[PDB]
C-alpha cells in the first residue's frame, strides 16, 4: 500500500509469450513469488515471480495480457512480495482474483492482509473427531456415512451432472446449512454463475458468504494464482470461525494451467506430458486442506475427471490425497438413470459397522453381494439370454434390476429438470427398505414403480395404481 | 433464362463501343492525373502516344 | 461512360496526396523462413504481436521475439520470394473491416477479396481478441428459435446464446445436416454466418447454387474457407471471424453464426505445434483447445440493458445484447471420449447427437434420441409447446426402452403393445422430409395430434401418413384464425376448448 | 554466429576496456586480434587441434606479441571457453561497445551515408540535413525518391 | 434471370475496373515518361527543401 | 529451370546420402521448388528443395544416386523450377521421371514445357453445371452414376482382372468421346507392367494414352515428386479444354513416402507416424482434381488397403 | 552457457591469472526449488553433507565440472 | 569398422582406397569355400575370379525381361 516510491525496473528482456524475460539492478532481488509492478500503457501490470534467473532478469508470470508490448520496457516493484487483505467484511461482496470487488459494490472491505504462502498444524495440532452428517441423499447418506469436517470427494469429468450433480451437491449442500461456510468456483462457466447470483439475490444469503468466482475464459496466471485465494480466504475464518464448509471446482483445471506452463518454465512434462512437481504441487494443495483442534472445516470438492481413464495418475493423486469421494456411472446415466452414481465403486472409509452397528454394515454388505451376483451372472446371461436361469438365480435377478430400480427417488428442489418434485428422506424409512428388500417383503412388488419413487408407503400408494 | 441472356450480351458489346471510345476520355484523365501526382512540374507538350 | 464519373472520384480520393515517414523505422531482414515462419531482423520494440506488412501485402503472425532476434508466421503464399528483405509492419495487429454495412458477400474468409465483388464497405478494422462481456451483464434470453424441423424443436427449445452441440458423422448429412435451417429463419431477426474448414469447392459451390435458391442470400452472410487455406487462415480463421458478430451484438443485437469441423483446426494448429516444436499431447494436442476454445467459445452472449449503455457508449442507452451461434462434432468412428470432443463436450451447454442407424436405415431423422440434449432446456417452450409438449421428452426414451423389449410374446398387451405401436407410429408421424420447413401452425397440428389421442389409436401407418396429410389440409379450408393463434403465444383453455370442437371435428374428413 | 554470446564476454570487454581504459589499447588488441583470425591457413589449422594450451602457446606464438596479460589470461578464457573461434564477432559488437558511450553515424538518404556524428536525432541529424551543401551529389537519390514516393503512389493506384 | 443481370453488372463493371487498372498501368509507365519528361534537379532541390 | 546460361557452383557441404548439404553465392539462391543441376562424373545432378539454410547453403535431396562424392562441389542454378516438355504426342508414348524417354525411346518430340507445380485453383473458375459422367455401365453406371470430373474411389482387387475394366474404360473414352486420359502406375511389380504393356498391344488402344511408371525400384525422391508430373500432363488436356479421368495408385505407398521424407526431414512425424503435414499434400492431391469450367478431371484410385484400419 | 558470470569475468579477466584460494565455503550461483547451481568449496567429497543458510545441510550426488549445484 | 576394431588406436593418419566395394568378379572360382569379405574361407590358397566388383547396383529395365515358363524342381 504505501509507496513503493521509485525502485527503477527491470527492461524486458525477451518476449516469449506470457512467460516474463526481463532484467533489472544486480541488487534487484525478489522471493520465488515477489511484488514487482508495471504499467502497460493502459495500466499497472505485475508479473509474478520467476524462479531463479540471473542478470537481473528473471522470467515471471501474468494473469494479464502479454500482446501489445514493447521489449526492454521497465518495470516496477512493489515491497510486499503478496499481500491479500483479510476481511470478515468480504461476505458482502465478491472481489476480483486481485480482490478487486467483483461485486458492484465497492467494498473498504479490511486492513489485514494475508499471502500465498501459509502452513500446516503440528503433529498433535488438529483435532480429530466422529461426528457425521446424515441427509436426503437415496443412498450415499445411506450408502456411506460422513463425518463432520470430512472433505467430500467428486469424481468423474462433467458431463455426468458435473454441474447438475454437483447441482444436487448443491441442493443438500443448500438443503442444510445450521453454520456459516462458503464455496466458489473458477474456470467456470457463467449461466451458473450469474443464476447462482440472481438466485443468491432471491436466495439473499449472500450475507452468510461471498466468493470470488473465476472464470473460464480466464488467463491461466491467475487461473493459477487462485489457489492462493482459497487458503488466503480460509485462514481468516479459520483463524475466524473455527468451523467452515465449501466445494472445489475444475481442479482438472488446476492441473491443466499447470502442466501447462511447466515446459513453458523450460521444464520437461512428468508422463503423459504431466508437468514434473505436478505431485508436489499436489501435495501442496490437498496439503493446503486442514481442520484443526483450534477450528475445523469442511468442505468438498471437484476436478474434472479427465476421460474416465483411471489410471490417470492425476486420478493417482486424487485416491491418494483422497479424503472423501464419488463416482459415477456413464453406463448408469446411460441407464437413464437420474441418480447416476457409481455405487459399487463409491466407498466411506468412516464407514465403520461397530459405528454402523451390524446391521448396516451388514445390509450394505449383502446388496454389495447381489451387485456381485448381478455383475457375476451378468456374463452368463449375454452369452446365454437367461433361458437356462437357475431358479434361485433368476429370482435374485428379479430382485436385482428391482433393487437398482429401486434406488431412485425424487427430490424436491429437482423440479426444475424433470419438472417432478421430491422430497427429503428419512433414515429409518430407509432402514425399513432395507429389510423388505431383504426380505423382497412385497412379492408382488412392480419393477417401474421402483424406479425414482417414494417410500414403501409411497411406493404402496403407487403400487395400489401402479 | 436464355432469352435474358442474349440481350445481356447485347448490352456486353455496345459497352465494349462505349469503352474504346471511352478510352479516349480514359487517355485524358490519365494524363490529366500524371500532371497533378507528378506534383512537380507541368509540361503538356510530350505525347506518350498510348493506346 | 457510366464509370468515368468513378475515374474523377478515384481522382478526388487520389487527392488526398502524400506524405513519408520512418526512413529507418523499425525494418529489419527476415533471416531465413521454413513456411511462413523467419529468422528476422529489425523492429524489435514493437507491441507483442503486432502484424507485419509483406509483399503482396501481407501481414505477419510472429508470436516469439527472442532477446535477440525473431520468427514470424506468413499468411497467403509461402514461397513467394527469397529471404533476408527488409520487413514491413502494419501498424494495428488484428486490423479488419468493422461495420456491418456490407453483407450477405462472399470474401475472402481473411482478404476481403471474393467472387464477385470484392469492393465492399468497412466501418474500420477489428480484432478477434476480446475480452469476457461482464458477467454481472448478461441478459437471460427467452427468445425462443424456430426449428422448422417437426419434432426437433419439440425435443429442446432455443433461446439466443447457449453452447449449441451438434454431433456430426461422416457422410451423414453431416454436411448436409440441416444447416439449412436459415429458411426455418425466413425473418432472421438476427444475422448469421456458417463457417466450413478446408471445404470443398463443389459443396461450398452448391451451398451457392442453392444459396439464394431458398432466397436472400444477402440476409446474412459467411466467410470463405478451403482446403488449401493455411492455418494462418486455417487454424486461425474460425477465430478469425468472431469479432464480426460486434456489429450486431456490440450494436447490442442478438446475432448466430455456425461453425464445425474445428477438429481441423486441431492437427492445423498442430502442425503449428511442429513448428513450436514443442511437445504434444494425445493426439498430437496441446491445451490450447481450452486457450482456443476458451478464445473460440467463450464468444455468446446476451446482455444487461445499461451493460449496452455502456456497449453503446450511451449511444443506444442500454439496448440488450445478445449473441447466438451454431456449433456441430464430428464423428470419426462415433467413439464416446474422443478426447477432444470430450474437452469441448466439457464446454458445451447442449448436446446434439446423431443416430447411425436411422438415416442408416434411411430414417430421414437420425438425430440420436436422448443420446444428447441442451441443458439449457426448454425456457422458451411456448405455454403451448411448453405447456402440451412434454411426455415425448422422456416417453420417447420409454418406446425406445420400450423398443429394449427384444420381441417377446404377447404380453402386457397395451402396456406393452399400445405403448410400442403409439411409440413406432408416432416416429412415423415424427418424421419430416429433407428440404421440408416446418410451420409453427403444424405445431398446434403436431401438439393436437395426441392432445389425447383424439386421434392416436384412429388409423394405421399408411392411413397414418394419408389421413395426416389429410388432417394439415383440412384445417386450412376449415379455419384461418388460426393465423391470430399462429400469430398468438396460445396455451389457453379457452383456445384449447375452440381446438377441441375444432379438434373431434375433423372426424368429417378421412 | 551466436554472437549473443557475445555479451558476458563482450560485456566485460567495456568494462575492463572501462577500467582498463584500454579502449585505445584495446581496440588496438581486437584489430590486432580479427587480424590474427583472419588468417585461413591458420584457420584451417585453427580447428586442427584439441589441446588448448597448445593452442594460446601456437596462436599467442607467431602473434607478434600484441597481446596483453589481462588479454592473455583472459584469451585463456577464450580458449577455455574454446568459443573463442568465432570472436572478430565481438569487434563488431566492441563497435557498438565503443560506439555505444558517445558516437553517431548516418543512414544514406537515397545517396551515401554520413556517418556524421551527430548525437541528437532529428536534431543533429537534421544539422546534417541543412549540413547539405552537401545537397550536391545525386548518387541514385532521385529514382530513389521519385520512385519510392512513386511506389506510394502506385500504391495509391492500388488503392485507387 | 433478373439476379444474373445484377451479377453482369458488377462483372462488367469489374472488366472496366480492370481495365481501368491496367489503364493504371499504362498511366504509370506515361509517368514513366513523365519523369523522362520535365526532370531538374531543381525539382529534387525541392524535395532537398522539404527536409 | 534456368533460362539458363552459367547458374554456379556454389560447394557440397556435408553429405550424408540423400542429403544435401551445399552452398551457393552469398547472395541469392533459387526456391524450394526451384532447383539446380551439377554435372557429376557422368552426368548432371539435381537436387530437390533445399528449404532454408545459410551461407547459401542450404538443405537438399534427389532421386538420383549419391556415390562419387566430393567435397568441393559446383551447381549450376536452375530458376524458373521444373519446366518440362510435355507434347499431345505423348500419348501412347512413354518417357522417364524426366521425360527420359525410358522405353525403347519413341524418341517423343515435345513443344511443351511447363512446371508441374502450376497451381490449379480458381474461385469461381470452373462450371456450375454439376454434369455426371456417362459411363454406359450396364451396372457399375446404371446401378450407379457417374459425374463428370469427379473423383472415384476403388475396392476390388487381385484376381478382378482390373485392367478388364480399364480396357473398357479404352473402348469406352474413345467410344464414348474424344476426350482421352492416361494413368501411370509407380511402386509396383514390374512384370505386372510389362504384360500390361504388350497388353496394350493386345488392347492395341495404347495410342491414346501413355504414361512413365515408377514401378518401386526408384528413390522416393523422385516417386513422391511423380504426382505433379501428371497433374501437368492432363492439365496439358484439361488445359487443352479437354477433358478426362486418369486412374491412380497405391496412395499409402504415396503418403507413408510421406514420413519416409518427413524422417528424411529430420522432422517430426504426424501422429502414428504420418507426414506431420501429410493432410498438406491430400490438399495437394484431391485439390487437385476438377472438372474445369472448360475442362473436367475426374480419376479414380486404389490405395495400399492397410489392414483395413 | 555455465560461464554466465561475466561480471566475475571481469574479475577472472585477469584474474584468469591468479586464482590458488580453495574455499571450503563457495557462492551458491542460483537455484531452482531447492536445488543450487553453485560454485566453491573447492575440495570435493562425493555426497557430502554441506551446511547451508540455516542448519540445513545438502548434497550433490552427480560431480559436475566447473560447478556443480544441489538441492 | 571393418575387421577387428578393438587393436587400433588413433591419430593413425589416413590410408586411402579409391576403390569402394570392389570383389573380383568371374565364374572361375565357383563353387569354392568364401569368407565374407573374401573367398579366403576356402581351405583353397587362391581362387580364381575375372576381377573386382562393386556393391552398387541398377536393376534393368522393367520393359526388358523374359517372361519363365521354366518349371523348377
Ligand atoms: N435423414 C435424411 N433425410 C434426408 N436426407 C438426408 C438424410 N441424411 C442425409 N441426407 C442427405 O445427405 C446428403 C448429403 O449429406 P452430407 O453430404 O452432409 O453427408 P455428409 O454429412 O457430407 O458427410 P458428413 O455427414 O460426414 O458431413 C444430403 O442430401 C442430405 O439430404
Ligand atoms: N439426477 C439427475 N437426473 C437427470 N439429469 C441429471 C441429474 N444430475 C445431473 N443431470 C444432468 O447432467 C446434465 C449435464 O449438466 P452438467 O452438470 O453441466 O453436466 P456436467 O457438469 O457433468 O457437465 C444436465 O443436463 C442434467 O440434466
Amino acid at each position: 500500500h504505501h509507496h513503493h516510491h521509485g525502485m527503477a525496473t527491470g527492461k524486458i528482456v525477451q518476449v516469449i509469450g506470457a512467460v516474463v524475460d526481463v532484467e533489472f539492478p544486480q541488487d534487484a532481488v525478489p522471493r520465488v513469488y515477489d511484488a514487482l509492478e508495471v504499467q502497460n500503457g493502459n495500466e499497472r501490470l505485475v508479473l509474478e515471480v520467476q524462479q531463479q534467473l540471473g542478470g537481473g532478469i528473471v522470467r515471471t508470470i501474468a494473469m494479464g495480457s502479454s500482446d501489445g508490448l514493447r521489449r526492454g520496457l521497465d518495470v516496477k516493484d512493489l515491497e510486499h512480495p503478496i499481500e491479500v487483505p483479510v476481511g470478515k467484511a468480504t461476505l458482502g461482496r465478491i472481489m476480483n482474483v486481485l480482490g478487486e470487488p467483483v461485486d458492484m459494490k465497492g467494498e473498504i472491505g479490511e486492513e489485514e492482509r494475508w499471502a500465498i504462502h501459509r502452513a500446516a498444524p503440528s503433529y498433535e495440532e488438529l483435532s480429530n473427531s466422529q461426528e457425521l452428517l446424515e441427509t436426503g441423499i437415496k443412498v450415499i447418506d445411506l450408502m456411506a456415512p460422513f463425518a463432520k469436517g470430512g472433505k467430500v470427494g467428486l469424481f468423474g469429468g462433467a458431463g455426468v451432472g458435473k454441474t447438475v450433480n454437483m447441482m444436487e451437491l448443491i441442493r443438500n449442500i443448500a438443503i442444510e446449512h445450521s453454520g456459516y461456510s462458503v464455496f466458489a468456483g473458477v474456470g467456470e462457466r457463467t449461466r451458473e454463475g450469474n443464476d447462482f447470483y440472481h438466485e443468491m439475490t432471491d436466495s439473499n444469503v449472500i450475507d452468510k458468504v461471498s466468493l470470488v468466482y473465476g472464470q473460464m475464459n480466464e488467463p491461466p496466471g491467475n487461473r493459477l494464482r487462485v489457489a492462493l485465494t482459497g487458503l488466503t480466504m480460509a485462514e481468516k475464518f479459520r483463524d475466524e470461525g473455527r468451523d467452515v464448509l465449501l466445494f472445489v471446482d475444475n481442479i482438472y483445471r488446476y492441473t491443466l494451467a499447470g502442466t501447462e506452463v511447466s515446459a513453458l518454465l523450460g521444464r520437461m512434462p512428468s508422463a503423459v506430458g504431466y508437468q514434473p512437481t505436478l505431485a508436489e504441487e499436489m501435495g501442496v494443495l490437498q496439503e493446503r486442506i486442514t481442520s484443526t483442534k483450534t477450528g475445523s472445516i469442511t468442505s468438498v470438492q471437484a476436478v474434472y475427471v479427465p476421460a474416465d481413464d483411471l489410471t490417470d495418475p492425476s486420478p493417482a493423486t486424487t485416491f491418494a490425497h483422497l479424503d472423501a469421494t464419488v463416482v459415477l456411472s456413464r453406463q448408469i446415466a446411460s441407464l437413464g438413470i437420474y441418480p447416476a452414481v457409481d455405487p459399487l465403486d463409491s466407498t466411506s472409509r468412516q464407514l465403520d459397522p461397530l459405528v454402523v452397528g451390524q446391521e448396516h454394515y451388514d445390509t450394505a454388505r449383502g446388496v454389495q453381494s447381489i451387485l456381485q451376483r448381478y455383475q457375476e451372472l451378468k456374463d452368463i446371461i449375454a452369452i446365454l439370454g437367461m433361458d437356462e436361469l437357475s431358479e434361485e438365480d433368476k429370482l435374485v435377478v428379479a430382485r436385482a434390476r428391482k433393487i437398482q430400480r429401486f434406488l431412485s427417488q425424487p427430490f424436491f428442489v429437482a423440479e426444475v429438470f424433470t419438472g417432478s418434485p421430491g422430497k427429503y428422506v428419512s433414515l429409518k424409512d430407509t432402514i425399513r427398505g432395507f429389510k423388505g428388500i431383504m426380505e423382497g417383503e412385497y412379492d408382488h412388488l412392480p419393477e417401474q414403480a421402483f424406479y425414482m419413487v417414494g417410500s414403501i408407503e409411497e411406493a404402496v400408494e403407487k403400487a395400489k395404481k401402479l | 433464362q436464355a432469352e435474358i441472356e442474349a440481350e445481356r450480351k447485347r448490352a456486353r458489346e455496345e459497352l465494349r463501343k462505349q469503352v474504346a471510345i471511352l478510352a479516349v476520355a480514359g487517355a485524358e484523365k490519365i494524363i490529366e492525373r500524371s500532371v497533378d501526382e507528378a506534383a512537380n512540374s507541368d509540361i503538356v507538350d510530350k505525347l506518350v502516344a498510348e493506346l | 461512360q457510366l464509370n468515368s464519373t468513378e475515374i474523377s472520384e478515384l481522382i478526388k480520393q487520389r487527392i488526398a496526396q502524400f506524405n513519408v515517414v520512418s526512413e529507418a523505422h523499425n525494418e529489419g531482414t527476415i533471416v531465413s523462413v521454413s513456411d511462413g515462419v523467419i529468422r528476422i531482423h529489425g523492429l524489435a520494440d514493437a507491441m507483442q504481436g503486432e502484424m507485419i506488412s509483406l509483399p503482396g501485402n501481407r501481414y505477419a503472425i510472429a508470436l516469439n521475439l527472442e532477446r535477440d532476434s525473431v520468427g514470424a508466421v506468413v499468411m497467403g503464399p509461402y514461397a513467394d520470394l527469397a529471404e533476408g528483405m527488409k520487413v514491413k509492419a502494419t501498424g494495428r495487429i488484428l486490423e479488419v473491416p468493422v461495420g456491418r454495412g456490407l453483407l450477405g458477400r462472399v470474401v475472402n474468409t481473411l482478404g476481403a477479396p471474393i467472387d464477385g465483388k470484392g469492393p465492399l464497405d468497412h466501418d474500420g478494422f477489428s480484432a478477434v481478441e476480446a475480452i469476457a462481456p461482464g458477467v454481472i451483464e448478461r441478459q437471460s434470453v427467452d427468445q425462443p428459435v424456430q426449428t422448422g424441423y417437426k419434432a426437433v424443436d419439440s425435443m429442446i427449445p432455443i433461446g439466443r446464446g447457449q453452447r449449441e452441440l451438434i454431433i456430426g458423422d461422416r457422410q451423414t448429412g453431416k454436411t448436409a445436416l440441416a444447416i439449412d435451417a436459415i429458411i426455418n429463419q425466413r425473418d432472421s431477426g438476427i444475422k448469421a454466418i456458417y463457417v466450413a474448414i478446408g471445404q470443398k469447392a463443389s459443396t461450398i459451390s452448391n451451398v451457392v447454387r442453392k444459396l439464394e435458391e431458398h432466397g436472400a442470400l444477402a440476409n446474412t452472410i459467411v466467410v470463405v474457407a478451403t482446403a488449401s487455406e493455411s492455418a494462418a487462415l486455417q487454424y486461425l480463421a474460425p477465430y478469425a471471424g468472431a469479432a464480426m458478430g460486434e456489429y450486431f451484438r456490440d450494436r447490442g443485437e442478438d446475432a448466430l453464426i455456425i461453425y464445425d469441423d474445428l477438429s481441423k483446426q486441431a492437427v492445423a494448429y498442430r502442425q503449428i505445434s511442429l513448428l513450436l516444436r514443442r511437445p504434444p499431447g494425445r493426439e498430437a494436442f496441446p491445451g490450447d483447445v481450452f486457450y482456443l476454445h476458451s478464445r473460440l467459445l467463450e464468444r455468446a452472449a446476451r446482455v444487461n440493458a445499461e451493460y449496452v449503455e455502456a456497449f453503446t457508449k450511451g449511444e443506444v442507452k442500454g439496448k440488450t445484447g445478445s449473441l447466438t451461434a451454431l456449433p456441430i462434432i464430428e464423428t470419426q468412428a462415433g467413439d464416446v471420449s474422443a478426447f477432444v470432443p470430450t474437452n469441448v463436450i466439457s464446454i458445451t451447454d447442449g448436446q446434439i447427437f446423431l443416430e447411425t442407424n436411422l438415416f442408416n436405415a434411411g430414417i430421414r431423422p437420425a438425430v440420436n434420441p436422448g443420446i444428447s440434449v441442451s441443458r439449457v432446456g426448454g425456457a422458451a417452450q411456448t405455454k403451448i409447446m411448453k405447456k402440451l409438449s412434454g411426455g415425448i421428452r422422456t416417453a420417447l426414451a420409454q418406446y425406445r426402452e420400450l423398443a429394449a423389449f427384444s420381441q417377446f410374446a404377447s404380453d402386457l398387451d397395451d402396456a406393452t403393445r399400445n405403448q410400442l405401436d403409439h411409440g413406432q407410429k408416432v416416429t412415423e408421424l415424427l418424421k419430416q422430409k429433407q428440404y421440408a420447413p416446418m410451420s409453427v401452425a403444424q405445431q398446434s397440428l403436431v401438439l393436437f395430434a395426441a392432445e389425447r389421442g383424439y386421434l392416436a389409436d384412429v388409423e394405421l401407418s399408411k392411413i397414418g401418413s394419408f389421413e395426416a396429410a389429410l388432417l394439415a389440409y383440412v384445417d386450412r379450408d376449415h379455419a384461418p384464425l388460426m393465423q391470430e393463434i399462429n400469430q398468438t403465444g396460445g396455451y389457453n383453455d379457452e383456445i384449447e376448448g375452440k381446438l377441441k370442437g375444432i379438434l373431434d371435428s375433423f372426424k368429417a374428413t378421412q | 554466429e551466436f554472437i549473443t554470446v557475445a555479451r558476458p564476454y563482450a560485456k566485460a570487454a567495456f568494462d575492463f576496456a572501462v577500467e582498463h581504459q584500454s579502449v585505445e589499447r584495446w581496440q588496438d588488441m581486437l584489430a590486432f586480434a580479427a587480424e590474427v583470425t583472419k588468417n585461413e591457413q591458420m584457420a584451417e589449422l585453427l580447428s586442427g587441434a584439441l589441446a588448448p594450451e597448445t593452442l594460446a602457446e601456437s596462436f599467442i606464438a607467431v602473434a607478434g606479441e600484441q597481446l596483453d596479460e589481462n588479454g592473455q589470461n583472459l584469451i585463456r578464457v577464450m580458449a577455455e571457453n574454446g568459443r573463442l573461434n568465432a570472436l572478430p564477432d565481438v569487434l563488431e559488437q566492441f563497435i557498438h561497445l565503443r560506439a555505444v558511450s558517445e558516437a553517431t553515424a548516418e543512414v544514406d538518404v537515397i545517396s551515401a551515408a554520413a556517418l556524421s556524428e551527430q548525437q541528437l536525432a532529428k536534431i543533429s541529424a537534421a544539422m546534417e540535413k541543412r549540413l547539405s551543401r552537401k545537397v550536391k551529389l545525386n548518387a541514385k537519390i532521385d529514382k530513389s525518391v521519385m520512385a519510392g514516393v512513386i511506389i506510394r503512389a502506385g500504391d495509391m493506384v492500388i488503392d485507387g
